[PDB]
């Protein structure tokens, strides 16, 4: 199986640089060009450049030829992109992707979320959302994920959720801290009987949270 | 950097309907180096069509592509639920390769009223000196909705964060979260917190309230 595995999310300060990686496996690394692209939230894709790991040659979007440097390490089958002298508008998801026949992009990395900001990396506070003491055949519960920076966070539930019963809302930024929420709708015979837990990961701070939804006493 | 303009930018289709979207290039591009991608929220793009009209591995046969010169199209013979996504065109006739702004294809479905749920601040949050009241408005259609917060009968507008999911993979409805955040001191000066939803499915708001004296 062909896989492109990108490095994790990072926060970088304005004026500094970032280097991210794209680890290739399952095929002959040196036989295929790898492209690097940028995608801002709610925008299309912008091409930065490519690396040819066969001859170490890289080609650049003229816009990026100063800022970007693409390299590869044959020893580890890994391509890298360095972006220098960063500013807030370099904040985006960056993809590596393999050049296939007629220069279509067939396999893609999962994306690396880069945030450029003066703010501090902060882990999330996670709070249980349980109904107020005031039930239907279904009950909605949730968790509120507050006070973290940067993106992303992931939320996974342990629950008896029904069809279309799990909703995790895109985060909203306010004052250098994100708020995210997630709801789960479960049959009322399953809770508080069976344990329901909201599992939050924040890779940028190397933290997780396993929050149990306890009924209000 | 050859500009590619995709139209329409946004469109909706009911199940079973034919859908065509176009991509117009500002310069001629060889059909051998024109490709399409599909992207769903939170996921990487997927190669969808290569060299104008060849389907990528796993792409349903209801899709096709055509074009030459500056005018290209992706056609879907029968709209299905899993086809709601953003579609991007791509030219590699010249360096740098460029991509379209996207056509976001949505699924039309029957109107659905929001199911509203309200939650008080957790005891855990109350130790932080903040207090959030959360309102979920789940599984509604269409997307158009207005949410109002009332604190002891008066509208509250400050400290409200709203977020919407994109169409649910299974039932194609939207959901929304509304979080009112106050200081703990401000939170404890009021009794009742009400989230009120106005949606086309009801002439009356769909509302839920929490009061501090009941809990
Ligand atoms: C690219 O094209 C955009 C749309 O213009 C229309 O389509 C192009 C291909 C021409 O046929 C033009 O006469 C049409 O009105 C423009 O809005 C845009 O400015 C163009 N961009 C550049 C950089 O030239
Ligand atoms: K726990």
């Amino acid at each position: 199986e062909v896989k492109l595995e990108e490095s994790g999310p990072e926060l970088v300060k304005p004026g500094a640089s970032m280097k991210m990686s794209c680890k290739a496996s399952g095929y002959t690394f040196t036989s295929y060009i790898i492209h690097w692209l940028k995608q801002k939230p709610g925008q299309g894709l912008e091409w930065i450049g490519y690396i040819n790991p066969y001859n170490d040659g890289s080609k650049y979007n003229e816009k990026f030829k100063g800022k970007a440097t693409l390299t590869s390490d044959k020893s580890s089958s890994t391509a890298y992109m360095e972006l220098s002298s960063l500013a807030s508008e370099d904040s985006a998801v960056y993809y590596c992707t393999r050049n296939y026949g007629s220069d279509s992009l067939d396999y893609w990395g999962q994306g690396t979320t880069l945030t450029v900001s003066s703010a501090k990396t902060t882990p999330p506070s996670v709070y249980p959302l349980a109904p107020g003491s005031a039930t239907n055949s279904m009950v909605t519960l949730g968790c509120l994920v507050k006070g973290y920076f940067p993106e992303p966070v992931t939320v996974t539930w342990n629950s008896g959720s029904l069809s279309s019963g799990v909703h995790t809302f895109p985060a909203v930024l306010q004052s250098d801290l994100y708020t995210l929420s997630s709801s789960v709708t479960v049959p009322s015979s399953t809770w508080p009987s069976e344990t329901v837990t909201c599992n939050v990961a924040h890779p940028a701070s190397s933290t997780k949270v396993d929050k149990k939804i306890v009924p209000r006493d | 950097d050859i500009v590619l303009t995709q139209t329409p930018a946004i469109m909706s289709a009911s199940l079973g309907e034919r859908v065509t979207m176009t991509c117009t290039a500002n310069s001629s591009v060889s059909s051998n180096y024109f490709h399409w991608y599909q992207q769903k929220p939170g996921s990487s793009p997927k190669l969808w069509i290569y060299s104008t009209s060849n389907l990528a591995s796993g792409v349903p046969t209801r899709f096709s592509g055509s074009g030459s010169g500056t005018s290209y199209s992706l056609t879907l013979s029968s709209m299905e639920a899993e086809d709601a996504a953003t579609y991007y065109c791509h030219q590699y006739h010249r360096s740098p390769p460029t991509f379209g702004s996207g056509t976001k294809l949505k699924m039309k479905r029957a109107d659905a009223a929001p199911t509203v749920s309200i939650f008080p601040p957790s005891s855990e949050q109350l130790t932080s000196g903040g207090a959030s009241v959360v309102c979920f408005l789940n599984n509604f259609y269409p997307k158009d909705i207005n949410v109002k917060w009332k604190i002891d009968g008066s509208e509250r507008q400050n400290g409200v964060l709203n977020s919407w999911t994109d169409q649910d993979s299974k039932d194609s409805t939207y959901s929304m979260s509304s979080t009112l955040t106050l200081t703990k001191d401000e939170y404890e000066r009021h009794n009742s917190y009400t989230c009120e939803a106005t949606h086309k499915t009801s002439t009356s708001p769909i509302v839920k309230s929490f009061n501090r004296n009941e809990c």
